[PDB]
């Protein structure tokens, strides 16, 4: 591997780096929720944070972690401010979208091999 | 040949020639490739380390000015086994010339961006971040430029299907205006016009 | 009559490029059939493919790359600077 | 009776008497809206005036492109506007989106987001065929709100 | 410097959304519309995926 | 004069003695760089032609022929800033041979 | 509502009461246009470069016929260059109509613009009777002209064209020795330096102020050189003295159309050798080998060799650069547009700080930023 | 099931057809080998092909020209 | 070469300082100026009166479409699928059968209004010389449901005029 | 059609009642021209 | 049949018929039909423009419009021809000046139980109200129970839904409180001895339709609505006022479309929490919503931004 990294060297830095963020989000899932006017409860709102960094554990190598910091780093500045009109911060949250099935029995009925 | 046939002319294309012999003769630590364009422009390939000196020798000189950049792009290309392609293009205002760098590049790997060398490459430089994903080290503003808030696929890339997967629309089951997986009303009908027979001879590969 | 010569104390005075053509010297039709020739290199037994050629040229001559007493020389000759056009310059 | 269907003769006769456009130019059918106010087929002083703020207007005219990054920004315009509010979507990119009608980045249609009324199409209809449109909004307007409270 | 050398399988994630395990593709070389005869249609290995439902509007 | 053509430059003030300055102050800096690079090679061979013309003779337009550069003030930042590249040229090394051919079939265009 | 009639939002730390820090948003008309040409032809792809632009109609496909001519080794054949001119430096006298008035409307002055919509209209007409259409016309092709003007246009275009320098002679008791207009526009957005280079700017806000150059008479395009025209250049480095450019240039636009009337040679109109011009319909209609060179010509394109490219015209706001990569076969590899607004608005920051909020919107009206076209 | 959508629209349809109008065309005669077609004027209409009329029992309407043509 | 304007120093002496303080205090420029190059409203207005009076316009124009036939009816069309294929929007939906006569026509054939992107790239592909942009900006429709056109609408849209099409293509095939 | 002392405003037509279902006289839509008179209502020959 | 995902543009084999669709109840079935994409053939009344917000729900030839007037037979034997189910909640509140009142809750659920019924329409559906007695309650409450009673009569399987009472977000039965900005908050009648009802959730009650639309084997099951956790109390009241702080009418205004100085005052205070053994919303799943989730967002008033809630009630008890 000859390419020099981003921001880590090895496994430490970087799993410190994403350790620092998480306690920038669970800071600032209150503030929103009263800056935007959006009427739900204070706990769906990290419970979805949550959720969300666990989904990408299954890495075994620097530089990509570090790739997924930037994404992350990124988006405390529009969310934090004043640019997303209501509206693309409530796209995390599937409520108009019908439930899929999920299970084998229910797909046979509906729909050719999804 | 014949009229409605372009004429060359030899001046320029031993200019051209001669010019940027030596720009392989003083640098000969970044440059690994220099070719003549037919059309009487210059290409010249350099190693992704030579991304600030050989534009920063260019900058500023007394042979060869080329103070304004005119484009920078880039394109991507599987099957080369480092993908992607940065093309710079630069205007020697004092000589009428041209010539272009072409550095290649991967996904991982960072290039050091040239902000600092010309302030034109600020924004050039924001856009193909959201096109590729290119990082181009230390920017110093990096953002979301040209494309919506929920965007990740980097979509000039051949990997994103030509429409997307966000097909949009309004309910009034509350007030929102709400994403959709995509659903087309027609199939958008896939021709093929690639017809054989080999009509060009001059640049035929090799056999194998 | 007095709105006329008051349109001649104000705004200078053109009276003959109004800004409406609705009056005279505007264009009615045109008559004739239109007839079209077809002159480079249309006709027959010079007049032929493969000395027309409007395809088929090589690929850039590349130079020396990889895998003496050279005075410096430019691109091009520099740019001679420009006159100042004798209408009115100023 | 003959009392109450006469009213409508007047009130639906001032509500087509003065509408007052706002207008979304975003692409090259602005510029060929901007010659129908352009005193050849003078848009003003055939009872429209041209163009006023979002709180006054009565009939919007969506013009250009709609893209994703401006879908929210139409639909919260569109609440403002007061209750007897007509659309009309002018060019072919807001009936179904031109071309780009194929490329990720359009909202295929702009009936999607809001109702519209009136239909007027061709790359840049010539201004000419939009009067035409209107004239045809104005013959629309042939309702009543009588006989709605004096039947029911 | 700092050229960190290792080895780890490249595998990227994120960037489409579920068609990851529900789709194999699949590799030919493409062969010869044999109502003609110029062979210029081969010599490039290609992708291409599978087909799913096409209802009727 | 008082207009040096492009607007942002100043009239002020002495051409042929600021100019022959800056010429030798680069050709000590040009000195230094360990001679087996070309860049010196060339580099020199600029300035000399240049001085040699330059000093020291009327009028101030004679000057700018011969020399072709623009209007003097802007002949002086051509080499005003190639100081600026010459002491930087130290730093990275471009005399030294070539790093890191590419992998032997990257540019070959037709695929 | 209309700074340029629904689109670029921008944000505003305003100190104060003037500005010192402004960062606009792009990307509301994005539409993935350079995404879509890879999937078309040559011929079939070439209206999505006229509405890449709004009002310049025949400068765009000028920067892309040209392109293409040049991958191919065809030049155009004389004729067809006399007509490109004359449509090339007519459209001259449209993009700056509409710079000069609707920058006069945004500061507040009602009839320039109605004074020259209503005279703008008799030009509009000149598209229709040659194309077939009101403004976008796909006309040229990447062998010149589609097809011949009719019997006509030189009693009407000399009519026209005779009588255009008084309604020029009025902008200029309008507007330039007024106070008001003059008061709100002098020595406001000085961008002079060469950092108004290291920019990357393209012409006006460049040679109007300072520097001396333009793609015209130092590259060549057609049979261009054969005319004869002066460029004007700026004294001072503001926006009043870029303005008078844009008046000044549409005199001397009349100059090369005026120059234009006395040399067209008769002769044919598209390329000739048939494996880039479609044939005559009455010669596709006889003959045997004409079918299999205009039913072939639409089923599939052309076949242009490979490798790289890049050229920029002089579009009447900046530059407009096409790098055309093209693989070897019908359709296309990318195609990279370069236009104005890329450089004309990245240096808006550092032009409008110190100024008021109300000098910014006097700012914008002198690049002539017309939206799709920071699509780039 | 689908003839929902023409209720109270009259459901505008064609009128003349001319799936068969051929017929009534008084089907040309010449006496000769072969004949050319131009059908409809010249510098419009179909391109020139030239038939064989000598068989059972017509020359086969060009397949372009539609009009009944025969010797 | 050049050409420099607003490069000129005033003349800074005692007469015609007099001459441009006697504008800035008594206003000898903007009544002068504008007081009368406004009015000057004593031209005749231009206005065309729109549902009597029509515009100009040219035998070449683009517009509603049409599908022609021959003397005494053929459909002209012949269904040899290049009007679909350099749409570059794709619009035409053309789909074939080989009709019971013997001589093969179209079955359905489909042209949306909205993504017609009005080239006239559909008129000049056409060897059999049938689907021609008629010359009528009539439209404005209110339904969507409406704008999508079948076989059947064109040919009653081709043949409530062909008096007004076949003057103008006799005008202007001559050039093409 | 006028003296020749206009252009543009020089065609000019006149409706008069119910074309196909009309009413008296106020309802113009412009579309109710025969399909000849778009050969010289429109200045086109 | 069906093909493909239900997202939008699909076929979903259905084609419905439903009547009214222009109130809040009917409104909100017609949006979550227009999503899996069916036939939803919608006639209205009187109304060109107070429909025009429906129109962006039917995808592109999904929903269809027609007139009709309701007694007369014929104009809704035309669109009752092509149908698959076809489910009614036509009506209103107070009697009108014009009509009776009386067989409008009678005669017409029976013109539309009419030849519709004999054409071979399937899955007829009817509505009811969890209050509808016929014991001596109200000129509106009772007969409602004689279209409970004198419509059964024909078409013996139906399953006639009896939701509860609604809590929405265009409604008008918590609407018809804090709208009493006026010169005192009188309650019904200075009492809280019953209240409250079970305001079910108006997602759920348009979310049982569409579960039982194909059900199948739903038919004569007649099915009564859950409400929310759990009774409630008279602090109901003093909860919509804890977090508030304090079509086609006419042209002008519409001088009779009042608050009904009437049997409305006691139409809503009459509880008759029926009978348990009804199946009937769980079983018609899965929906099961409470109120004090979604209790901020309908309730609006000049404060807009500043909340606090913390509001509550116990159970109340016979819980
Ligand atoms: C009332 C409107 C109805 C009507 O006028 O009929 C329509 C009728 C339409 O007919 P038309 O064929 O379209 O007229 C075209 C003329 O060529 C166009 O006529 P015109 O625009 O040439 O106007 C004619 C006249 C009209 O000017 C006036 O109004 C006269 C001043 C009022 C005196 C009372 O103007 C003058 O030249 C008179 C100036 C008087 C001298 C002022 C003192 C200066 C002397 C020293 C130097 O218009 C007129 O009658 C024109 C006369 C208008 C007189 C105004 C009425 C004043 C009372
Ligand atoms: N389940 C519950 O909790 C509950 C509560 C209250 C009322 N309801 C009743 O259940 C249904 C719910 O309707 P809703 O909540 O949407 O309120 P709604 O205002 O009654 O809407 C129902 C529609 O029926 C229309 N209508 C009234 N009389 C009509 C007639 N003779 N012919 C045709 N249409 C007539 C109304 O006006 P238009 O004619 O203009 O369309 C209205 O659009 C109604 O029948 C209602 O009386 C139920
Ligand atoms: S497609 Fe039509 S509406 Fe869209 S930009 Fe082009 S001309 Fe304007
Ligand atoms: S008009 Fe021509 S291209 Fe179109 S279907 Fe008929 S034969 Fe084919
Ligand atoms: S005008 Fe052009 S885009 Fe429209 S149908 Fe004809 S060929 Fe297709
Ligand atoms: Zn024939």
């Amino acid at each position: 591997t000859s390419v020099k990294p981003i921001f880590s060297r090895d496994m430490n830095e970087a799993k410190r780096r994403v350790r620092e963020l998480y306690r920038a989000w669970y800071r600032e899932v209150p503030n929103t929720v009263h800056l935007f006017q959006l009427d739900i409860s204070v706990k769906q709102g990290r419970d979805k944070v949550r959720e969300m960094f666990k989904k990408n554990a299954h890495i075994t190598d620097p530089r990509v972690v570090d790739l997924l910091v930037i994404k992350g780093k990124m988006e405390l500045e529009e969310t934090i401010k004043v640019w997303k009109q209501r509206t693309h911060v409530m796209r995390f949250f599937h409520e108009t979208e019908a439930p899929r099935p999920k299970d084998f029995l229910s797909k046979f009925y509906v729909g050719h091999d999804p | 040949t014949r009229p409605t046939v372009r004429p060359r002319n030899d001046v320029a294309h031993k200019q051209l020639s001669a010019f940027g012999e030596y720009v392989a003769e003083i640098l000969p630590k970044y440059v690994q490739q220099v070719q003549v364009s037919c059309f009487n422009e210059l290409e010249i390939c350099i190693h992704p380390d030579g991304v600030i000196p050989v534009l920063t020798f260019l900058r500023d000189h007394s042979n060869a000015q080329f103070k304004s950049l005119a484009d920078l792009t880039a394109v991507d290309i599987p099957t080369r086994q480092n993908r992607f392609e940065i093309v710079y293009n630069l205007l020697s205002l004092r000589f009428n010339s041209r010539i272009r760098v072409k550095t290649y590049t991967d996904e991982l790997t960072p290039i050091e961006s040239s902000v600092p060398v010309y302030k034109a490459a600020n924004w050039y430089e924001r856009e193909i971040w959201d096109m590729f994903g290119v990082f181009f080290a230390n920017h110093p503003d990096l953002r979301r430029i040209l494309t919506d808030y929920g965007f990740e696929g980097h979509p000039f890339r051949k990997d994103f299907p030509l429409s997307g997967y966000v097909e949009l629309r309004y309910d009034d089951e509350v007030k929102r205006v709400v994403a959709e997986p995509v659903e087309l009303a027609q199939e958008f009908r896939k021709f093929d016009l690639n017809s054989p027979w080999e009509a060009f001879p001059a640049y035929r590969q090799p056999p194998e | 009559r007095f709105i006329q010569w008051l349109r001649n104390w104000a705004s200078g005075r053109d009276l003959q490029a109004k800004l409406q053509l609705r009056y005279q010297e505007i264009s009615k039709r045109t008559q004739p059939p239109p007839k079209l020739p077809v002159g480079p290199s249309h006709k027959l037994s010079n007049n032929y493919y493969c000395t027309r050629d409007g395809r088929r040229e090589a690929m850039p001559p590349s130079i020396v790359m990889s895998s003496s007493e050279k005075k410096a020389v430019s691109p091009a000759p520099p740019i001679k600077r420009w006159e100042l056009s004798q209408d009115e310059p100023y | 009776e003959y009392v109450v269907a006469k009213l409508d003769d007047l009130i639906n006769w001032a509500r087509r008497s003065s509408l007052w456009p706002m207008t979304f130019g975003l692409a090259c059918c602005a510029v060929e809206m901007m010659h129908m106010a352009a005193p050849r087929y003078d848009m003003d002083r055939f009872g429209v005036v041209f163009r006023a703020s979002p709180r006054q207007s009565d009939v919007m005219i969506v013009a250009g492109t709609l893209t994703n990054k401006m879908a929210p920004a139409l639909r919260k315009v569109y609440d403002q506007m007061p209750e007897p509010r007509y659309v009309v979507s002018m060019g072919s990119c807001a009936n179904g989106g031109g071309y780009y009608h194929y490329s990720y980045s359009v909202v295929r249609g702009c009936d999607r987001i809001v109702p519209v009324d009136i239909y007027v199409p061709g790359c840049p209809p010539t201004a000419e065929a939009l009067l035409y449109g209107i004239l045809q909004l104005q013959k629309k307007i042939k309702r009543e709100k009588r006989l709605r409270i004096w039947y029911r | 410097i700092t050229v960190d050398e290792k080895l780890d399988i490249t595998t990227i994630t994120g960037v489409p959304e579920e068609h990851i395990k529900t789709r194999k593709a699949r590799i030919f070389v493409p062969a010869r519309n044999n109502m003609q005869s110029g062979v210029n249609n081969t010599k490039k290995w290609k992708m291409e995926f599978d087909t799913r439902e096409r209802w009727e509007n | 004069k008082k207009t040096t053509g492009l607007v942002g430059l100043a009239v002020c003030e002495t051409p042929h003695e600021r100019l022959k300055i800056l010429y030798t102050k680069i050709l000590d800096v040009l000195g230094h760089i360990p001679k087996n690079a070309a860049y010196r090679k060339y580099t020199e061979q600029i300035t000399n032609e240049k001085l040699s013309m330059v000093k020291a003779e009327p009028d101030v337009k004679k000057l700018e022929e011969r020399l072709q550069g623009g209007q003097i003030e802007e002949v002086i930042l051509q080499a005003e800033n190639e100081l600026s590249l010459a002491r930087k040229m130290i730093q990275w090394k471009p005399w030294e041979p070539l790093v890191e051919e590419p992998p032997a079939s990257q540019w070959k265009w037709p695929i | 509502h209309p700074a340029a009639h629904g689109v670029l939002r921008l944000v505003m730390e305003l100190s104060g009461e003037m500005v010192r820090k402004c960062d606009p948003h792009i990307g509301l008309l994005h539409r993935g246009t350079e995404k879509l040409i890879e999937y078309k032809t040559y011929l079939q792809a070439l209206p999505y470069f006229d509405r890449l632009d709004y009002v310049s109609m025949m400068c765009n496909e000028q920067a892309y016929s040209l392109a293409v001519e040049k991958l191919l080794n065809i030049q155009p054949p004389p004729r067809a260059q006399w007509i490109r001119v004359l449509f090339g430096e007519i459209t001259r006298l449209l993009n700056h109509i509409m710079a000069v008035t609707t920058h006069a409307l945004d500061i507040g002055a009602m009839t320039p613009f109605f004074w020259m919509f209503e005279e703008r209209e008799k030009m509009f007409e000149f598209y229709e009777r040659v194309s077939g259409a009101r403004m976008h016309a796909a006309y040229v092709r990447p062998g010149g002209v589609h097809q011949d003007l009719p019997l006509g246009l030189m009693d009407d275009i000399y009519e026209f064209s005779k009588n255009f320098s008084l309604r020029i002679d009025e902008l200029e008791e309008m507007l330039t020795n007024n106070r008001i207009w003059r008061n709100r526009t002098v020595d406001i957005g000085i961008v002079t330096a060469e950092d108004a280079l290291n920019y990357g700017f393209s012409g006006v806000m460049l040679r109007g102020s300072g520097i001396q150059w333009d793609l015209r008479k130092t590259q060549p395009y057609d049979v261009y050189d054969q005319v004869e025209f002066d460029v004007p250049i700026g004294s001072r480095g503001d926006c009043y003295d870029r303005y008078l450019c844009r008046v000044e240039e549409m005199r001397q636009s009349i100059r090369i159309i005026s120059q234009c009337l006395n040399k067209m040679p008769p002769g044919e109109i598209k390329v000739d050798d048939a494996k880039v011009s479609p044939p005559k319909r009455a010669e596709m209609k006889t003959s045997m080998e004409s079918l299999i060179h205009h039913f072939k010509l639409y089923t599939e394109g052309y076949q242009v060799p490979p490798g790289a490219t890049y050229t920029a015209i002089e579009a009447p706001k900046g530059e407009f650069g096409v790098y055309l990569v093209s693989d070897g076969s019908s359709r296309p590899y990318r195609c990279k547009i370069k236009a104005p607004g890329f450089a004309h608005l990245a240096g808006l920051d550092k032009m409008s700080k110190g100024h008021m909020l109300a000098d910014v919107v006097a700012i914008i009206g002198t690049q002539d930023i017309v939206f799709g076209e920071v699509d780039r | 099931y689908r003839k929902v959508r023409f209720v109270g629209r009259q459901k505008e349809v064609n009128e003349n057809f001319a799936i068969d109008l051929i017929a009534e065309q008084p089907v040309s005669q010449v006496g000769s080998r072969v004949i050319s077609c131009d059908g409809g004027g010249g510098a419009l209409g179909h391109p020139r092909v030239y038939i064989n009329l000598d068989k059972e029992t017509k020359t086969g309407t060009c397949g372009y020209c539609g009009l009944q043509f025969r010797q | 070469t050049y050409k420099y304007v607003n490069l000129r120093e005033p003349s800074m002496d005692m007469k015609s300082v007099t001459d441009r303080a006697a504008q800035t205090l008594l206003w000898t420029e903007l009544i002068r100026g504008l007081g009368m190059t406004l009015s000057y409203l004593f031209r005749e207005p231009a206005t065309i009166n729109y549902p009597f009076e029509k515009g100009p316009l040219s035998p070449r124009f683009r517009g509603e479409h049409a599908l022609r036939r021959y003397p005494s009816g053929e459909e002209r069309c012949i269904a040899c699928k290049l009007c679909e294929a350099v749409c570059p929007a794709q619009a035409i939906t053309i789909e074939a059968e080989p009709r019971a006569d013997g001589s093969r026509r179209t079955t359905r054939y489909d042209i949306d209004m909205t993504k017609c992107i009005y080239c006239g790239f559909c008129q000049e592909a056409c060897p059999v010389d049938a689907i021609v942009e008629g010359p009528n900006f009539e439209f404005s429709t209110e339904t969507h449901e409406e704008l999508l056109y079948n076989k059947e609408k064109l040919l009653n849209n081709g043949d409530k005029w062909e008096a007004e099409i076949a003057a103008n293509i006799q005008a202007d095939y001559l050039y093409r | 059609e006028d003296n020749k002392q206009f252009f543009g405003r020089h065609r000019w037509v006149i409706y008069t009642t119910e074309m196909n279902g009309k009413n008296t006289f106020w309802d113009v839509d412009g579309s109710m021209v025969p399909p000849e008179w778009h050969r010289w209502l429109h200045c086109m020959t | 049949i069906p093909h493909g995902k239900g997202g939008r543009s699909s076929v979903s084999g259905i084609v419905a018929t439903v009547f009214g669709a222009t109130g809040f109840l009917g409104r909100y079935v017609v949006n979550h039909l227009g999503r899996m994409g069916s036939q939803v053939i919608v006639p209205h009344r009187c109304e060109p423009y107070d429909t025009m917000h429906l129109r962006p729900m039917g995808d592109l030839g999904q929903i269809i419009f027609m007139d009709w007037n309701g007694r007369d037979k014929d104009s809704i034997r035309r669109a009752v021809e092509h149908s698959s189910v076809v489910i009614n909640l036509v009506g209103r509140e107070w009697e009108t000046q014009n009509f009776d009142f009386e067989d409008v809750f009678v005669k017409i659920p029976q013109a539309i139980a009419q030849v519709s019924k004999e054409a071979g329409v399937e899955k007829f559906i009817h509505i009811s109200h969890l209050n509808a007695d016929i014991k001596s309650s109200s000129k509106y409450l009772r007969s409602k129970a004689v279209g409970e009673k004198e419509v059964r009569e024909t078409f013996p399987e139906a399953t006639i839904i009896k939701p509860a009472e609604i809590f929405g977000r265009e409604d008008r039965f918590l609407n018809y409180f804090a709208n009493i900005r006026w010169f005192g908050g009188v309650p019904l009648i200075s009492l809280g001895k019953k209240t409250v009802k079970q305001p079910v959730y108006i997602v759920d009650v348009t979310k049982g339709i569409i579960n039982a639309i194909k059900d199948p084997d739903a038919r004569g099951k007649t099915f009564a609505f859950v409400g929310p956790s759990r009774y409630l109390l008279f602090d109901l009241v003093q909860y919509v006022f804890a977090v508030a702080h304090r079509i086609g009418r006419l042209f002008e205004i519409s001088p009779f479309e009042p608050w009904t100085t009437r049997d409305k005052v006691e139409r809503i205070h009459t509880t008759d929490k029926i009978l348990p053994h009804l199946p009937g919303l769980e079983d018609l799943g899965v929906e099961a919503t409470p109120l004090e989730l979604k209790a901020i967002e309908v309730l609006r008033r000049h404060r807009t931004y500043r909340w606090l809630s913390s509001e509550i009630e116990d159970v109340q008890p016979a819980k």
